[PDB]
């Protein structure tokens, strides 16, 4: 199979630099024009840079010209994107894609895409999450089902991983997209378990935040009053 | 730059039916050689765009006959017949005719199903959080259809539309329902000044109000 894998994305403060890297395999790399394409939090797709098979011809839109430099190394099968003086507008998932063969003819641009590396440009400092147990109040009407949750609040940057009972509980689990609450992300997760299996059995939510190298385990304990 | 506008934004179909996604241009995308390099991509959650139609109306490799593209000058259509579950996702149109090449906004293809009222749970703030000087009241609204619902907050009977954060999930691929969490952020001191906290889901329209409360 033809394969393209990105790397080099991370967090940077505005005005800083970064270098993205795309490896190619399963085809003659030097015959194909390559581009980079970004996807914004809004879901918008934007073409960002193109280089010819021979390296000689590059092109950019006006939003990145002067700031971004597409580059390739045919011997090593690599495509790079030198990014500089980054701003919060450059935060996106950055894709690596091949368009056309240099040998006639010309149809179908972007047929193979990478998985994408995430760039986030922000001055907001890295912050581990606060993890809070969500248990029903000590008076609530109880049914055959009981829904518990975990609230994961005030962290930065994305992502965070939430699992329940180390992942051995995956039924009736809803994890909700994070939302910006003024420079910090907030997210919650929800699990629904049979009435009997709680609190007679233990439910724990596990939260990992790679960027702050932080993992938190929280047991959902029935609230006493 | 050639501005591509897609409509509608979201589109629910019953599996087996037909769907039509439109894509408009702000100027001609006929290239100097007379050819129109319009392309349609499909993107599924977690995955990268896959090329479906290229050059207005040519099916790419392994793309099923049910996809067909057409259109003339500034107007281009994607028709999907016999919509299967694997066809669900976001559809972008693209033009490779003039630099810079631009994409459309996208159109979400979602599946129709039977109406389902939400399951609503309300949670007081955890005592952990209270020790930090904050208090978040959380409300889960789980497994409803359709996507649209109105969530009302009440504190001591008084409506609160203020610092409320709402978040939806994608359509659940097993049962085609949606879920939502709604969070009320207060200070610890604001929290203690009030007794009654209520979370209202409303559809009118559908299944009459679903109220969930707690006190202290």
């Amino acid at each position: 199979d033809v394969k393209l894998v990105e790397s080099g994305g991370g967090l940077v403060k505005p005005g800083g630099s970064l270098r993205l890297s795309c490896a190619a395999s399963g085809f003659t790399f030097r015959n194909y024009g390559m581009s980079w394409v970004r996807q914004t939090p809004e879901k918008r797709l934007e073409w960002v840079a193109a280089i010819s098979g021979n390296s000689l011809y590059t092109s950019y839109p006006d939003s990145v010209k002067g700031r971004f430099t597409i580059s390739r190394d045919n011997a090593k099968n690599n495509l790079y994107l030198q990014m500089s003086s980054l701003r919060s507008e450059d935060t996106a998932l950055y894709f690596c894609a091949r368009h056309d063969d240099y040998y006639g003819k010309s149809p179908y641009f972007f047929d193979v895409w990478g998985a994408g590396t995430t760039v986030t440009a922000s001055s907001a400092k890295t912050t581990p999450p606060s993890v809070y147990p969500l248990a029903p109040g000590s008076a609530a009407q109880t049914n055959s089902m009981v829904t518990l949750g975990c609230l994961v609040k005030g962290y930065f940057p994305e992502p965070v991983t939430v699992t329940w009972n180390s992942g051995s509980l995956s039924s009736g689990v809803h994890t909700f997209p994070a939302v910006l609450q003024s420079d910090l992300y907030t997210l919650s997760s929800s699990v629904t378990v049979p009435s009997s299996t709680w609190p007679s059995e233990t439910v724990t939510c596990n939260v990992a935040h790679p960027a702050s190298s932080t993992k938190v385990d929280k047991k959902i304990v029935p609230r006493d009053c | 730059d050639v501005l591509m506008t897609q409509s509608p934004l979201s589109l629910p179909v019953s599996l087996g039916d037909q769907a039509s996604i439109s894509c408009r241009c702000s100027q001609s995308i006929v290239k100097s050689n007379g050819h129109t390099y319009l392309e349609w991509y499909l993107q599924k959650p977690g995955r990268s765009p896959k090329l479906l139609i290229y050059k207005v109306s040519n099916r790419f490799s392994g793309v099923p006959d049910r996809f067909s593209g057409s259109g003339s000058g500034t107007d281009f259509t994607l028709r999907i017949s016999r919509v299967e579950a694997e066809d669900l996702g976001v559809y972008y149109c693209f033009q490779g005719s003039h630099i810079p090449w631009t994409f459309g906004g996208g159109t979400k293809l979602e599946s129709k199903r039977a109406d389902a009222a939400p399951t609503v749970s309300i949670f007081p703030p955890s005592s952990e959080q209270l020790t930090s000087g904050g208090a978040s009241v959380v409300c889960f609204l789980n497994n409803f259809y359709p996507k649209d619902i109105n969530v009302k907050w009440k504190i001591d009977g008084s409506e609160r539309q203020n610092g409320v954060l709402n978040s939806w999930t994608d359509q659940d691929s097993k049962d085609s329902t949606y879920s939502m969490s709604s969070t009320l952020t207060l200070t610890k001191d604001e929290y203690e000044r009030h007794n009654s906290y209520t979370c209202e889901a409303t559809h009118k329209t559908s299944t009459s109000p679903i109220v969930k409360s707690f006190n202290r």
